């Protein structure tokens, strides 16, 4: 079934128009949404198709205090991207409240794209933690969606923010975000600022203007993670499918992202794993292991050497994990698109669910400990303190993802069988 | 040759056939799946077969197999079965792509019947691959919920475990059916028929991709007993499907009760604890022998996974035990 | 189609309404010439005045009624349809069978639209006073439009956007027929035209549609000249056509497009449900 | 039969002379009344033919004190619109009075162009309530017809007055005005100003000069309304079975409005039933619930998908219901005209009954009912005394109207069965 995509905030609609602009060149699209002329590919999923070939994507654009939105209405794209759904603080709590007051609206949005869909699967958010005006607000639309669509699921292609620590009430934000993304979020891909620019200051010179150019690569893992849907095959052919092997208890439903020609701009398959599996290629900054690894490889790739590749790979033993769960890793191939440049030809992607992440989660937690002990920005806005005068739910928010931290070194445990 | 290629199209129905009857366009089969869930979970001794064509019409219009030419579109048809007594739509549903005429010659009655062998198996290996991925799409979506009642998170998370072990079994024997059974084999017929210059080394080489798909797939004689073992496995997804079904079903619907006795304050609800701390040693039993069984199956077919054939099984045993969590005595 | 199966309304709007109070009358009362007057005035008065095979329109009377199928003392009300002369070489696809069909499907639609221009004058007769009359009056209407337009924009207008094309792709005057009768006998089938029990569920409904509708007004135009007459039979006439209406429809129901006009009676969830059939 | 459009008062004529000139240029019609060079439709019903092809409107122009009758005049369309049918206070009781001195003469048109026409069947009325000159006149114009056509019909498409509440006696005026109408008038439909002011906001900027283009919002309504009949179809092809259905019982014979597209300026029959039934497409401003909903779609609709529509509208179930009558929704299909602009191929609208315009006439009935008590504007106007005395025909209209108000709510009862 179709998915869409609730872009919210100013840096999620900025990874956003990036992603579907990705999306546009990688499929037959033009700026204007029409069918290239110089044009085998599954545009159901993500492109609404339209009687006159305008195969305008299912993008909900939310802005708040819009700065930022006004700058993509003024694109040569602003016609591609024409469902006409947009509808008009740096602090979570006034996001919240921001969002509440219009929560019919956008949700009358929500409504008619899925309505216009025949189908829908998945609700996947391009959601910045910490983000101001975009936290709070996709934490408000989180726990909003799942009680009218139980059935359906939300994916957050979460950009975690860690920039060394300027907004100084960071902790707090993200602290409340983990708490509604633990309970009521079925799947989260985390992305880090740190990661992506020491990375940046690696394959290139940049650093400086970070934030423009790793919107770059974060449209490349964010289009190479649904290449397997947006074209046939075999098998990923449906998200829920796909997210079952690296999902594999919801409470632990972060994963961990990586790419193989980091410098995309013959290398066989064993290349490309091993490579990969290698620290520098992964974009994310007491034993630890993983819980289980797919792979997805886009290229000029044999297949009797894959699943050698695999043997070759198991003798290499670099991705040490010995968890609870009995899961292999997941050797898969998509189809690389034609029309744009195939420079390393072979280029590979992997999403997996490792518990290092939970050492990110305890420095922001560590953060808001030490700023709740000072006390020194509770903010005490009289939003702030209105909304949230017994200043609980941030407590209650501490114990439940201090519950995550615990069940995700009970899961390196042997002993993960027993309650985590 | 010539003739057959452009005017009934040899090239074209044995380029489909892998797309649709062997599964290869499979965004065709998971909507189809997707909009035939409800008749084939209802038994189908009720249903009859002008329904199922109707809703895979629309089906071919959703995925991209409309982009085809219309004779292939048109030749494929759903197939009852034997109406096997006492029995739901999924295990009796089975495309046929009937073919009469010249194209016929290639595709005889030997040929839709080991078809139907192969749809037989990769039917079985398709539903249950959603089946757990429906079991996970109900476990995430009703725990959800369900995380301001920590009685039953505990005993949630022991479903969870068992569901998401099973992920793997299938995730790893799928990607060993796809690339190792259904693209090699594929690669190699279509050289083949695409060089050819006689007739007769179409067919007698088409026959040889048949007949190599039943042996790197477990559905020849020999390798019958590692599929009757397998059938054990592919057993247990659907019995864990009942099971997380009666789990959900009546946790769920104390809740909702729940609810409404709150809404009548808007006694009774310690009755429901009492059943409810005697209920919960019975589940987590039940449980508990259901991990055990599907210990004991995976193992000992996962050792049956010796080197016997060894172009791939044995690598598919290393492809299982990655991490060497089993072989480690478990 | 356009005077068969009807297309153009203004012909028979205007054709009916300066037509019934000459239809009221029974057989054997009135005059075929009259009627044949009165075709050429509303057809040359409606917008169906460019058509040029218009001119040779036939009114022919039907004896039996419905008891052709495989009252007597009723011209205009049962006993009424079109003919049409045809060409000799054209009389192999407009033939006596097609033209039978075209009429037997032409009648039956013909008694529709006259339930329904009844009910609507039936309204209007006043546009204490007990509203249960009213409250019948929607129910019965709503069932006839709402058949009517399932019947319209179902089968009707699309199969015909069918056959138009396979004509349009036949190679030779075997396989028109083939695509004319299959159009003609398929459209008959879909349609509630052809049923193994008739459907005499339909019958008996539009009988006391007609009952209701009669006698309503035979009591109003006593009333501007009390409740035995009026809410008695009311109710009475509501606990029949409900109870026929029910059975027809879990008939439809049973019945393997086809019982999406029950779901479509029973749209907002009234009455969604009484008896469920064992 | 030919219907005959009745309209009156300064405001029901402009709203007139802009749908004269919709039909106009709907139809093949040029400003002069001769069929146009570059034209399958009825006009008998809505458009007397001249011998030339002038198509002259059934129009019967009713000016009183006029003003904007004098800008009609001076207007490109004058030749269109030219039966020669214009016979010359802002209190209800003053233009009672004006038109009983001129009823016979204004009569007399009427019954000329009723005699010209082949056929009659319907008077449609494009009344203003408490317009001032056009309430009153309209009133007791609506008396007359009845008594002298007893079996032919009116329609009013009544434009009821709400402006956030300039006339002081607008209460009092409205209030004669809907016991005429819910005692004389065979159909109502209603509309209000601020209903359609609020659209206005919404979809353009424009506030102030609000009623200019507002003009254009009830024009297409009211077009949209008639489409059925100006055009063949297979039913509706008649004014009273169109009406029968959305009018269940007598006294509740005022019917809302609704438009898919109200920025008209592909879209299937799921998404415009669905949008439709939205509150914002929606033209209007204890439990309550409609009594009968029908929906007329113009445009490239496809068959089939539309009684599967249906259905899935009913999985929705978004227009709940639950009223005394058993009356379905009603998805019915009419032609898109040539010659205009096909700007979202796909359009519809709605005509239903809801018991919520029983607030709506409370409103006016609570504000006169004040008034009443204050006796602040009694007018007391030597007309207004003479012509009441007593004063008790505004009481007859308070009792009627609460016999409406009444009659609303116990068809939302479960027994309205039982006398209303």
């Amino acid at each position: 079934r179709e998915i869409i995509t609730l872009q919210l905030g100013q840096c999620g609609n900025q990874i956003g128009f990036e992603f579907w602009k990705q999306l546009c060149a990688e499929h037959g699209i033009s700026p204007e949404g029409i069918v290239e002329e110089f044009a085998t590919d599954r545009k159901d999923v993500f492109f609404y198709q339209a009687d006159d070939e305008h195969y305008i994507p299912r993008a909900v654009l939310l802005d708040l205090e819009p700065r930022v939105i006004h700058s993509i209405l003024n694109s040569p794209y602003a016609k591609l991207y024409n469902p006409e759904n947009i509808y008009l603080g740096n602090n979570w709590a006034s996001g919240f409240s921001q969002g509440e007051k219009i929560h019919e609206d956008i949700f009358d949005i929500i409504d008619r794209e899925a309505d216009g869909s025949d189908s829908l699967e998945g609700f996947v958010l391009c959601h910045s933690i910490a983000g101001g005006t975009g936290s709070g607000l996709g934490s408000y639309l989180l726990e909003r969606l799942n009680d009218r669509y139980p059935k359906k699921l939300v994916q957050t292609y979460s950009v975690f923010p860690n920039q060394d620590e300027d907004v100084v009430v960071q902790p707090y934000n993200s602290l409340l975000t983990l708490k509604r993304l633990t309970q009521n979020a079925d799947c989260v891909v985390v992305l880090d600022n740190t990661a992506l620019n020491r990375i940046a200051t690696d394959r290139l010179h940049i650093q400086n203007p970070s934030f423009s150019q790793i919107n770059q690569l974060v449209s490349t893992i964010m289009s190479a993670s649904t290449t397997t849907l947006r074209y046939p095959g075999y098998m990923n052919n449906d998200l829920i499918g796909l997210i079952a092997s690296l999902i594999p208890t919801p409470r632990l439903h972060f994963l961990m992202t990586g790419y193989t020609p980091l410098t995309t701009d013959k290398t066989t398959v064993l290349d490309v794993m091993r490579r990969l599996l290698q620290p520098k290629n992964v974009m994310v900054s007491t034993n630890h292991c993983y819980i289980a690894i797919l792979n997805i490889i886009q290229g000029e790739v044999d297949p009797t050497q894959v699943h050698k590749s695999l043997q070759r790979i198991r003798e290499r033993k670099l991705a040490n994990f010995i968890p609870w769960g009995p899961a292999s890793i997941q050797v898969a191939l998509s189809r690389k698109s034609p029309y744009l440049p195939s420079a390393h030809r072979v280029s590979g992607l992997m999403m997996a669910n490792h518990t290092s992440i939970s050492s990110l989660f305890e420095r922001t937690c560590r953060q808001y400990d030490k700023l709740r002990k000072r006390e020194a920005f509770l903010e005490q806005f009289r939003k702030e303190d209105m909304f949230k005068d017994n200043f609980d739910e941030m407590d209650t928010s501490r114990e439940i993802v201090q519950q995550l931290i615990d069940e995700y070194h009970a899961a390196t445990r042997p002993d993960y069988i027993s309650w985590g | 040759l010539d003739v057959l290629n452009k005017k009934y199209s040899l090239l074209d129905h044995m380029q489909a056939m892998r797309r649709y009857l062997l599964l290869g366009q499979g965004d065709f089969i998971r909507h189809l799946m997707d909009l035939l869930k409800p008749e084939l979970v209802r038994p189908a001794t009720t249903l009859y077969q002008h329904n199922l064509t109707g809703i895979l019409e629309t089906a071919v219009r959703a995925t991209n197999a409309q982009f085809d030419s219309p004779e292939i579109l048109r030749r494929l048809d759903v197939r009852l079965l034997e109406v096997s007594p006492g029995d739901t739509g999924w295990d009796v549903f089975s495309l046929d792509y009937h073919v009469d005429g010249p194209i016929a010659t290639v595709f005889t009655r030997e040929c839709m019947s080991h078809y139907l062998r192969v749809f037989n198996f990769l039917w079985r290996a398709k539903r249950m691959e959603y089946i757990l991925t429906d079991i996970r799409k109900g476990h995430m979506c009703n725990a959800k919920l369900l995380r301001n009642m920590p009685e039953f998170s505990g005993v949630l998370h022991q479903c969870h475990i068992l569901a998401s072990e099973m992920v793997h079994f299938i995730h790893q024997m799928q990607y060993y059916i796809t690339f190792e059974v259904l693209e090699c084999s594929w690669d190699e017929l279509w050289n083949k028929v695409q060089q050819a210059q006689d007739l007769d080394h179409i067919i007698a080489a088409h026959e040889v991709f048949l007949d190599t798909i039943i042996s790197r797939c477990l559905l020849d004689s020999d390798s019958r007993a590692l599929l009757n073992q397998l059938r054990a496995v592919f057993d247990q997804i659907i019995e864990l499907q009942n099971a997380q079904d009666a789990i959900y079903r009546a946790a769920l619907e104390e809740l909702q009760r729940r609810l409404q006795f709150e809404e009548k304050k808007k006694e009774e609800e310690n009755k429901r604890i009492g059943e409810f701390k005697e209920s919960i040693p019975k589940m987590c039993s039940q449980l508990r022998i259901l991990t055990h069984f599907y210990q004991g199956i995976v193992q000992q077919f996962l050792v049956l996974l010796t080197t016997s054939s060894d172009e791939s099984l044995r690598f598919l045993s290393f492809r299982l035990d990655f991490n060497e969590h089993y072989k480690a005595r478990e | 189609k356009r005077y068969f199966l009807m297309d153009q309304g203004d012909f028979f709007v205007h054709f009916m309404d300066l037509a019934e109070e000459e239809l009221r009358k029974p057989v054997e009362d009135i005059t075929p010439p009259r009627l044949e007057a009165l075709l050429e005035l509303a057809l040359r008065m409606s917008t169906a005045n460019t058509d040029p095979f218009k001119d040779d329109l036939k009114i022919d009377l039907m004896p039996h009624d419905l008891i052709t199928q495989l009252e007597l003392a009723l011209s205009g009300l049962e006993a009424f349809s079109f003919d049409y002369i045809v060409k000799w070489p054209l009389s192999l696809i407009i033939n006596r069978k097609a033209l039978t069909r075209y009429q037997m499907l032409f009648r039956h639609m013909f008694y529709c639209k006259h339930v329904e221009r009844q009910l609507c004058s039936v309204w209007i007769s006043n546009k204490q006073w007990f509203a249960g009359a009213f409250t019948l009056r929607q129910r019965m209407l709503n069932f006839v439009q709402n058949i009517q337009y399932y019947m319209m924009f179902e089968v009707m207008e699309p199969t015909w956007h069918i056959l138009e094309k396979n004509l349009k792709s036949a190679s030779n005057i075997d396989d028109v027929l083939g695509h004319h009768t299959g159009f003609l006998d398929t459209c008959l089938k879909d349609c509630m035209l052809t049923n193994p029990e008739l459907l005499k569920v339909f019958s008996k409904l539009m009988s006391v549609c007609v009952m209701f509708t009669n006698c309503m007004q035979k009591f109003t135009q006593s009333m501007k000249l009390l409740v035995s007459g009026f809410e008695a039979t009311i109710n009475k006439f509501d606990k029949n056509f409900s109870a026929h209406l029910l059975d027809l429809l879990a008939r439809l129901s049973i019945y393997s497009g086809m019982a999406s006009v029950i779901s479509r009676l029973d749209f907002n969830g009234f009455y969604t449900e009484r008896l469920e059939r064992l």
